[PDB]
């Protein structure tokens, strides 16, 4: 089978942001990185002025803006997963905005270990050279010469394997580093003068001994000062030569400070974000002295206030900051000089929608309209919520504690959510919340009475706890939490039908997860019910492992335990009852269904294919197809064709085979499609936001990217890859990378061309250029229409089947 | 490979050699299976086990 | 080191009869010339033949490379006896095996590469946190840390972190480390590999496991998949019947125990070059001693061996051993050969 593959919504989340002077001299620009998507603002003073919005073949590693000697304003160089360098510029021509590709190259080598703390990408400050750290043991340099387009590099051998963070040194008389490393002996700070000369490691102006246990940030402190700033788990320190200082400050022990930006070009003031929000100012306090130097007295911390889980921080100018989030809602704040009434300083300007991470979606048609709205879990921790989004309109429902599975309930007109949120051990016996939220603010309230698990020591960490949540579908208002047992732990749900029952039922499956052991050897199967306001518990079932996946199954109930596949019974009496147990080697983790037939996938993309068989009320293996690698979601698409998404951020398609004699053949599954998709994908779901293509897969991944994989005829799939390669003769991408390089299907070790697949983004750019190239595209095109004898395709018939295939999101 | 001596298994390089030994199997159970050790009182029997093995 | 997915031409021995497993050694005793001058070409040119692995008749579908390391000349008795040490490298599937006029069968195999992965995390880990990825290292305490930290990325994805733990590679190894601990008191935390992929295969050659299992591991290419089904093994397998009438139980895993240096399954050698696997137990039920003990080519020094056999079936499941001084601990163990035994789960 043939497939198309297009995007309903793009990457929400952002990765990046470094403000500087890309545009004009003049203005002050905003870029933003959104993993495939780049962003550029101008800062105003009433807020962001958008100026333009491109996307990449490539995911964004690194971003940063630098001006070399002579040149008018700033450039940018960019890295993309896949290793390809680039130097942008901005060239707006009138009204004609272009973002030209000065050098461009491949950084990748054969040889390698990919860095455990990631791909770095770090510039000198006197523009002399791009220092890149990809893999252990080596630091590659590529020399900043205007003659170096194609951007050409050498490595450096280093010692010390394990880097943590590097930066290049401020006010050196040679192009310095600094970096923390860590070897047998603890954790240090060392530097390295880099000889573009002689192209190797020369000696360092100062290598301090021990540093603290946990030290994972280095800052390089400009001009005025020079020198470096070390941060930790519980202290930072600054280093220059000679000149030490540290501060434990409490008041950040609480938790990891994970990013930071300079205010002020010299340095004397960064603001830091942490794990949960908080956002401290970091002050360097100068001592004018009476000559002309100036001295660093000490360092000081203080804590602003709350924002969004900070992945980047940038502060814009006259008190603003830019707050990009992953987990959250991106945001712009605003410092003021006076803490208000509460103690802080920041106060929200603006939000922006961020999607991800969607970890479960569910499409319901809510309008009754036959339209169809998708509904997602998205974020984690103060950041999670509900997303209803519509054909695109957004609504948000905040609730404070992360959602994990949702599905809905017709009859009861109302959702059903799965939440987890994190409590701490108290001193009496329990545990207390860090913060109200959805769980401990509903209208009505029940815990597990169980027992079912009778026969340690928590001391002052986190402890998860998992609700049921019944969530009004019009009003979006929590209307029951039902708090699970201690350490059990929820993972399926799943609303139905059962046996001759005319209840509609929330089924959740759970796991007992202890500490001590390992894999889990207990798990529940409750059913509830919630038909007067109120919650009841309709039976439970205790089993000896995990419940990971449940379906309903023709008016019964699959589900997986373990490594186990049983399908359950309901009866009279109102219990579940065994039918058949199909036992398998791999863990049964993904449970799909389609008819008789049940999908069965573990998370190294093992794929397996059980059938139900009627006659004899068992199960029946028809085929399979193992291929160790990491699998995040799979789907049915029809009894034959089976989609899955793997590493690193790749489609796959395995068929049931047709050119199958021999019984070994029949019962291999083949792989049919490979496609590089850029996302990772948490979750499919059969549905559609519309009212050609056969079939509607929603897919919603961890950058909040929606997509839609639909099926095609192999009239038009053949149609389609010549148009593939036509259009990518005619469309400049940014960084000068081939689209063919960008969908090939990717592993940290293998690449092999895309395939099976089309790349819907691509095809319905056919609209966008103009007809000159549009009639370029077209010359020499044979197309299958119903008379069968195929024609010359004209554009307007192009315009026509491009037009068609946007109408199915 | 050439002169097996019958109880033991044991190979040597003439004819001569092996009757100079096969003279110290004297004993009321002489047929060693070269696997086990297990020992066997006719030819038959050894072969038998060994074939088992 | 050949090269991956190439295809080799690799002499094959056909006195040989054992599955090697990727860096365990295969002791041999070459009596007959045509297999002793294969052996003085070996150490020459490349040093590795084919071993294959058998199904048995003479059907083999994988097998393995073993390298010549070791090698001494006993010229006793009129007859050159070559004794050979090789340790097996890379795992192959077999194209053809032609056999040639001197009797040594030359085989057609594709070298197998191996698989692998990154981190279960490496595809959504963030890249404000990549910063924390390494840790100070080695408690359980500090193993809950390990998973809170290197997995605290679970909650951008629909599993959470202890299921990420079961397919972490470090993690697999300290759960089957921690067993071998239970029949090894000689081993210190550095006798193990520290790479996932040696360790494993190190793993495979100390698990007594019938012909089945043993094929089974090397059909396996990524390592976390071998420790997951070492570790599946060693928990559910837990006793040890007669191969032959596969009903009677022999033994169990809580009484393997380690004799000597080597560990708790060695590869002995017999007087006639019959290479035996020798699992060393405590307590041994339903066998038949033969004969009075004796201490010719004794494998354990102090010790004089008997015969064993299975009550049921008579077949040969190994040796009973006994002191011959008096000072020595323990008094009393049997040696039970591996192709004689079948794990089975209760
Ligand atoms: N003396 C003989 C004679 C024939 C076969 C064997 C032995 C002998 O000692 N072993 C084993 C079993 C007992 C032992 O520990 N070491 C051995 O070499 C044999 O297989
Ligand atoms: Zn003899
Ligand atoms: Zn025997
Ligand atoms: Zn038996």
């Amino acid at each position: 089978s043939y497939n198309y593959v297009v995007t309903a919504q793009k990457p929400t989340a952002v990765n990046g942001c470094v403000t500087g002077h890309f545009t004009s001299a003049e203005d002050l620009n905003l870029l933003i990185a959104k993993n495939t998507r780049l962003e550029i603002y101008v800062v105003t003073a009433e807020g962001l002025r958008p100026v333009k919005e491109v996307g990449m073949y490539g995911k964004i590693a690194v971003m940063e803006l630098f001006r070399p000697k002579g040149e008018s304003k700033d450039l940018l160089f960019i890295l993309t997963a896949k290793y390809n360098a680039c130097i942008l510029e901005y060239k707006q021509s009138g009204e004609s905005i272009d973002i030209i590709t000065r050098a461009h190259g491949n950084v990748q080598d054969r040889i390698g270990r990919p860095s455990e703390t990631g791909i770095i990408g770090i510039i000198d400050p006197e523009c002399r050279m791009i220092g890149l750290r990809l893999y252990d043991g080596l630091f590659k340099v590529i020399p900043l010469d205007r003659d170096n387009k194609e951007l050409k590099a050498f490595n450096i051998r280093l010692e010390e394997l394990h880097v943590i963070d590097v930066k290049f040194l401020y006010g050196c008389q040679a192009p310095t580093i600094c970096f923390v490393y860590q070897d047998p002996q603890g954790r240090h700070v060392k530097t390295y003068e880099v000889s573009l000369r002689e192209k190797e490691f020369n000696k360092g102006p100062w290598k301090q001994e021990n540093v603290e246990a946990e030290a994972s940030m280095v800052i390089a402190v400009p001009e005025p000062f020079g020198g470096a700033i070390i941060i930790g788990q519980e202290s930072i320190t600054y280093h220059n030569g000679d000149k030490y200082l540290a501060i434990a400050p409490p008041i950040i022990k609480q938790s990891t400070i994970v990013c930071h930006n300079r205010v002020d070009p010299n340095g004397s003031r960064y603001l830091l974000g942490d794990m949960e929000g908080r956002l401290f100012m970091l002050l360097l306090e100068k001592e004018e002295q009476m000559d002309g130097t100036v001295t660093l007295k000490d360092l000081r911390v203080e804590l602003l206030g709350e924002t969004s889980i900070a992945e980047c921080l940038t502060y814009l100018d006259n008190g603003v900051v830019f707050v990009g989030s992953r987990l959250g809602d991106s945001q712009l704040v605003k410092l003021n000089v006076d803490s208000n009434e509460q103690g802080s300083y920041v106060v929200a300007m603006e939000t922006f929608t961020n999607l991800g991470p969607i970890v479960d979606m569910c499409v319901v048609d809510l309008e009754r309209q036959g339209q169809g709205q998708l509904v997602t879990c998205s974020g984690a921790f103060k950041e999670g919520s509900l997303r209803i989004i519509r054909n695109l309109h957004i609504r948000t429902v905040p609730l404070y504690e992360s959602p994990r599975k949702i599905c809905y309930q017709e009859v009861s007109q109302c959702f059903g959510v799965l939440s987890s949120r994190i409590e701490v051990q108290d001193t009496s016996g329990g545990t207390t919340a860090l913060r109200p939220s959805a769980s401990t603010q509903a209208l009505s309230s029940s815990v597990s009475s169980s027992k079912l698990f009778s026969s340690e020591t928590s001391f002052g960490e986190e402890v998860e706890v998992h609700n049921l949540l019944i969530i009004d579908q019009h009003t979006f208002e929590v209307l029951h939490a039902h708090q699970f047992l201690q350490n059990e732990y929820a993972l399926s749900l799943v609303s139905c039908k059962l046996g001759k029952d005319p209840n509609t039922y929330f089924i959740v499956g759970t796991a007992m997860v202890y500490p001590e052991e390992a894999e889990p050897k207990q798990g529940r199967i409750v059913v509830f019910q919630y038909s007067d306001g109120k919650l009841q518990t309709v039976a439970e079932k205790e089993v000896k492992g995990a419940v990971y996946s449940m379906v309903e199954f023709n008016g019964k109930l699959l589900a997986s335990i373990n490594s186990t596949v049983r399908l359950y019974e309901w009866t009279t009496e109102k219990e579940l009852r065994t039918e058949c147990n199909h036992y398998n080697n791999i863990m049964a983790l993904y449970l799909k269904t389609k008819g008789d037939f049940i999908l069965v996938g573990d998370l190294m993309r093992s794929v397996l294919l059980l059938a139900y068989k009627p006659m004899e009320g068992n199960f029946e293996e028809i085929a399979r197809d193992f291929n160790p690698n990491w699998m995040s979601a799979v789907e049915i698409l029809d009894d034959d064709n089976f989609l899955g998404a793997e590493n690193a951020f790749n489609l796959f398609v395995c068929q049931k085979d047709s050119a199958a004699t021999t019984d070994e053949e029949r019962q291999h599954l083949q792989e049919v499609g490979l496609f590089h998709l850029g996302e990772f994908v948490n979750v499919f779901c059969h549905g559609s936001l519309v009212m050609p293509t056969q079939g509607s897969v929603l897919f919603g991944t961890v950058n909040g990217m929606i997509g839609l994989v639909t099926s095609l005829s192999e009239s038009w799939y053949n149609l389609l890859l010549d148009m593939q390669n036509r259009l990518n003769k005619v469309i400049k991408s940014v960084g000068k990378i081939e689209h063919s390089f960008w969908r090939s299907f990717h592993t940290e070790r293998k690449t092999e061309p895309a395939t099976g697949f089309i790349d819907g983004d691509l095809i319905e750019s056919f609209l966008d250029i103009s007809r000159p190239k549009m009639q370029e595209v077209v010359a020499n095109l044979q197309y299958d229409d119903g008379s069968g004898m195929k024609r010359e395709a004209t554009a307007d018939d192009l315009i026509k089947v491009v037009e068609e295939l946007t109408r199915i999101h | 490979y050439k002169h097996k001596c019958k109880y033991c298994s044991k190979v040597f390089g003439t004819d001569s050699s092996l009757q100079i030994h096969l003279r110290s199997h004297t004993g009321e159970r002489p047929f060693v299976c070269s696997v086990c050790g297990h020992r066997f009182t006719t030819k038959g029997n050894l072969k038998v086990h060994f074939h088992r093995h | 080191l050949h090269d991956d997915d190439s295809c080799q031409v690799i002499p094959v021995l056909p006195q040989v009869m054992m599955i090697l497993i990727p860096g365990q050694t295969l002791p041999l005793q070459l009596f007959h010339p045509q297999e002793v001058s294969m052996v003085r070409n070996l150490i020459q040119k490349d040093r590795t033949f084919a071993v294959l692995a058998y199904s048995q008749e003479r059907e083999a579908q994988f097998g393995t490379t073993a390298e010549i390391y070791a090698y001494r000349e006993e010229q006793d008795f009129g007859i050159e006896i070559v004794k050979v040490k090789a340790i097996g490298r890379q795992r192959f599937k077999v194209l053809e095996l032609r056999t040639q006029s001197d009797g040594i069968q030359q085989a057609k195999v594709q070298i197998l590469p191996e698989c692998v992965l990154p981190s279960t995390m490496s595809a959504v880990q963030l890249e404000s946190l990549n910063k924390c990825q390494i840790f100070p290292s080695k408690s359980y305490k500090w193993w809950q840390k390990y998973q809170k930290r290197k997995f605290h990325c679970a909650n951008l994805t629909s599993w959470p972190r202890w299921l990420y733990s079961l397919y972490d590679a470090e993690t697999l190894m300290d759960r089957i480390k921690k067993q071998l601990r239970e029949w090894d008191e000689n081993l210190k935390d550095d006798s193990l590999p520290s790479n996932p992929i040696d360790f494993s295969y190190r793993v495979a050659a100390c698990l007594p496991i019938d012909d089945v299992l043993r094929i089974q591991l090397l059909k396996i290419g990524s390592a976390i998949q071998r420790l997951r089904c070492e570790l599946d093994i060693m928990n559910k397998c837990t006793s040890l019947c007669c191969k032959q009438c596969q009903e009677t139980e022999i033994t169990t895993k809580n009484e393997i125990f380690s004799l000597s240096l080597c560990g708790p399954m060695a590869a002995y050698v017999n007087p006639h070059g019959y290479v035996h696997e020798t699992l060393t137990v405590y307590k041994a039920c339903n066998l038949n001693l033969i004969g009075r003990p004796s201490t010719e080519h004794s494998w354990f020094p102090g010790y004089a061996w008997t015969v064993a056999q299975c009550k049921i079936c008579a077949s040969h499941i190994g040796w009973k051993f006994t002191a011959t001084k008096k000072d020595m601990s323990p008094q009393k163990f049997w040696g039970l050969t591996r192709s004689a035994l079948l794990p089975t789960i209760p």
